[PDB]
């Protein structure tokens, strides 16, 4: 039993990624998750709703609980231009 | 499809309500899900939902914007969904109303309207009014339409359509607070 995170993404054409994650573990993790569905860190930007911030945007190298994506957040991603 | 107490907002951002933490997990919310509101007069509103702490399991906090869009007040009765199916907007038109733009300054897009949709996610419905902050002062719009209809997120890409003459406000459509 340890702190877990629960994630929900919502992609440029509104389908849904989900997984959960480890709160303990480092950003990059999600990062990488992104990418692997096909939304590379170079490209897309990872979003939060309100407060408004780019998640990969974060240090990658801090916890989820770290930068408050704990217990459930929904996020989307963003083309970068 | 849930109803729950309206309560004060702790959070101005109109497109923006919250409750609480164990309400959520009942309705199966995460913190930034889009919801449908159901209020009074057949009245509609999306939003972004969050979690809130000081929140009452019972309730939830909703802007003066949003109240007013559902014809409601402080103690009343709405209903809430998740609401997961909204597209991205294609293009929306909407107008200024006439009464909240007596001598304005500025550029109306520029000053007013583009700050509000600039780097900002915004769930819009058909017959939405909403208030923004530009220009020391409070410019009111209506969405009098949306691509697609009625429901959209306000995106990036979205054509954002204003031209036209300012509005005369519905009977129904006077602030209630």
């Amino acid at each position: 039993m340890e702190p877990v995170s629960k994630l929900r993404i919502r992609t440029p054409s509104g389908e849904f990624l989900e997984r959960r994650f480890l709160a303990s573990n480092k950003l990059q993790i999600v990062f990488d998750f992104v990418a692997s569905k096909g939304f590379p860190w170079d490209e897309y930007k990872l979003l939060s709703t309100f407060p408004r911030r780019d998640v990969t945007q974060l240090d990658p190298n801090k916890s989820l609980l770290e930068v408050k994506l704990f217990p459930q957040e929904t996020l989307f991603l963003e083309a970068k231009e | 499809p849930n109803r729950l107490i309206v309560d004060e907002a702790i959070n101005e951002d109109n497109s923006v309500v919250s409750l609480s933490q164990p309400k959520m997990d009942e309705l199966q919310l995460f913190r930034g899900d889009t919801v449908l509101l159901k209020g009074k007069k057949r009245r509609e509103a999306v939003c972004i939902v969050l979690s809130d702490d000081t929140c009452s399991d019972e309730k939830i906090r909703m802007n003066r914007v949003v109240r007013n869009n559902l014809r409601v007040r402080l103690g009343d009765v709405i209903s809430i969904q998740p609401c997961p199916d909204v597209k991205y907007g294609k293009r929306i038109h909407v107008l200024p109303i006439d009464d909240t733009v007596e001598g304005i300054t500025g550029n109306l897009f520029e000053v007013y309207l583009k700050p509000y949709f600039l780097e900002a996610y915004r769930p819009i419905r058909k017959g939405d009014i909403f208030l923004v902050r530009g220009g020391m002062r409070a410019v009111e719009f209506k969405v009098v339409e949306t691509d697609p209809s009625p429901y959209c997120i306000v995106a990036p890409d979205t054509v954002i359509h204003c031209e036209g003459e300012p509005i005369k406000r519905e009977d129904e459509e006077e602030s209630l607070n």
